């Protein structure tokens, strides 16, 4: 019961709120992404989904700043907002502090952003999961942002539909991709494998793969179409 | 629109091969009255920077508080901060550059001349000017206030340009700042005998020397001056 799920200002007797778990479910309902990283590079590989085959996909990678960027999973209306604010914080750091904003602190402001609508009546916890990758002073990072606002520094994680199979690919091979350095291609190879296990009833196309990379001397670059046909 | 009530005068600084010197007399002159003794211009910030502040002691205090909250700001939300996203002179300078301008735009000028001297964690010598007109410039040698007119030429012998930095050493630079002080003591009214001198090196770390006294004292030529121009 569950008469309690209609307000986000009401708790359950089981010590939950219902709206926040439901916002968690909303991620799964959307597309799929796998993040993983190495000490000198960070990579997101994400599946683009289209409405029909005259439809030409949905851009799943939003470039944040030239040292950070993120992927989305779940509802898009939600993603556009969260992204905007995050970009705003990276541009603020660059102007006022002459810094490339740390991935850890940036992820932490997002956790604080999520709680602003959770507490207050009206608004909602956001219904999108974000995987943020970046390269700062302390080298490569991959953060997993959640609806709740729980932020988790990981070597590899995957969110979205049937993402448990990517974590199984990543878990087996955990120590192997940490040891890769200096070779972006090989982190992409690992990512391409990963996102294969996630799929059901599909096969990778030159326009399903969208591969996003940031590292030491490489700025953030999003590969699309004819730049993902070296790793198809 | 503030006007200076009590003011510090002169901070001198120079570049040398393995780090920098910043130095200044210790005085809070209430105009013609030498009001306050033991006022300390040089504030260590982080541990790789000393920011020296001349101008309104009233604005100085306020800047001191903002500087202390910048150190505290870096600790917050960082697993560590002593080399991860450690506080550089440059970050501090940029944080100050923005606020002096912002205040200038509201027409309540923080009435100061500020030199930020430090060393980066990248091995790079940093030495830069900001003031209450919100004017910024980077230069190998700096000086503020009276000391711009007076003492800065003298240091410009020691280093004219940025290819005589490797041929200037720490004993020699130290020698030049103290002769620069001697001269400020003689020929400037709002300059005291008292002075502090800090050496930030990227290898030796911070040395803060307090309560040095001007020496190499010339007054023994004074008995041969008789009259104003004509008098036996």
């Amino acid at each position: 019961r569950n008469n309690y799920d209609g307000d986000t200002v009401t708790f359950s007797p089981t010590g939950r709120l219902f709206q926040v778990e439901y916002a968690l479910e909303a991620i799964k309902q959307g597309s799929v992404t796998v993040g993983l990283r190495s000490n000198t590079h960070a990579v997101l590989v994400a599946l683009k989904r289209n409405a029909d085959e005259l439809s030409s996909y949905q851009k799943k990678i939003i470039k944040c700043d030239e040292h950070m960027g993120l992927s989305l999973a779940g509802l898009a209306p939600d993603a556009r907002v969260l992204s905007n604010y995050l970009r705003q914080q990276c541009n603020y750091s660059s102007l006022v502090f002459n810094r490339k904003l740390a991935v850890e602190r940036a992820g932490h402001l997002l956790c604080d952003k999520a709680q602003k609508n959770t507490q207050s009546y009206g608004g909602r916890p956001y219904g999108v999961g974000l995987l943020i990758i970046g390269y700062d002073k302390s080298g490569a990072h991959l953060l997993e942002f959640q609806p709740s606002g729980n932020v988790t520094e990981l070597y590899g994680t995957a969110i979205g539909a049937r993402s448990q199979g990517a974590k199984t690919y990543l878990e087996r091979t955990l120590d192997t991709f940490i040891k890769i350095d200096g070779n972006p291609d090989e982190l992409i190879k690992a990512g391409v494998e990963a996102i294969s296990q996630s799929l059901r009833d599909e096969s990778l196309t030159v326009d399903n793969l969208s591969i996003a990379i940031v590292g030491k001397d490489t700025p953030f670059t999003i590969y699309d179409g004819e730049a993902v046909a070296k790793y198809i | 629109t503030q006007q200076p009530i009590v003011t510090g005068t002169s901070v001198i600084s120079m570049k040398y091969d393995n780090g920098v010197i910043i130095a200044a007399d210790n005085l809070g002159s209430y105009g013609s009255l030498l009001r306050f003794n033991g006022v300390e211009r040089l504030i260590p910030v982080g541990d790789n920077t000393v920011v020296g502040i001349s101008g309104d002691i009233s604005d100085m205090q306020h800047i001191e508080r903002l500087l202390k909250d910048l150190v505290t700001e870096n600790a917050y939300d960082n697993p560590l901060a002593d080399a991860e996203e450690a506080l550089e002179p440059s970050y501090i300078f940029e944080y100050l550059a923005t606020v002096m301008y912002q205040r200038r735009s509201k027409m309540n000028p923080l009435w100061n001349a500020i030199i930020v001297a430090g060393v980066q964690s990248n091995g790079d010598q940093f030495l830069r000017y900001v003031n209450l007109l919100g004017v910024t410039y980077s230069s190998p040698t700096l000086a503020t206030g009276f000391g711009a007119h007076m003492a800065n030429p003298l240091l410009r012998k020691v280093v004219d340009r940025e290819s005589d930095i490797p041929k200037t050493t720490v004993q020699v630079a130290e020698e030049a700042i103290v002769n620069a002080m001697r001269v400020l003591y003689y020929r400037d009214a709002r300059s005291s005998r008292n002075f502090s001198l800090a050496i930030i090196d990227k290898n030796t770390g911070l040395t803060f020397k307090k309560n040095l006294q001007v020496e190499n004292m010339k007054w023994d030529f004074a008995k041969d001056i008789k009259g104003y121009g004509t008098q036996k």
